[PDB]
């Protein structure tokens, strides 16, 4: 929808509030996103 | 029944998240020179 990288991909247990769709450390890097179709959580992670 | 009204007014606040995201604590840079220790 948008945010736009590269890298692998899990899941996460992190629960998201209904509002929150994204996560982002000190790095302004994202995290963890939600899904729009599954509604479920998923960690990124670099590959470099 | 009762109310209670107050005002707000620009400040800066340091937060708090917990192990899993909830807010917990907070401190405010004006309420005294101690705070502004902490927050600085
Ligand atoms: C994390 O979530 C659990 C319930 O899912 C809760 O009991 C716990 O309080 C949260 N962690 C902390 C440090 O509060």
């Amino acid at each position: 929808n948008g945010l736009t990288g590269t890298g692998v991909l899990t899941e996460s247990n992190k629960k998201f509030l209904p509002f929150q769709q994204f996560g982002r450390d000190i790095a302004d890097t994202t995290d963890a996103v939600r899904d729009p179709q599954t509604l479920e959580i998923l960690d990124i992670t670099p590959c470099s | 029944a009762a109310y209670y009204v107050g005002y707000l007014q620009p400040r800066t606040f340091l937060l708090k998240y917990n192990e899993n995201g909830t807010i917990t604590d907070a401190v405010d840079c004006a309420l005294d020179p101690l705070s502004e220790t902490k927050c600085t």
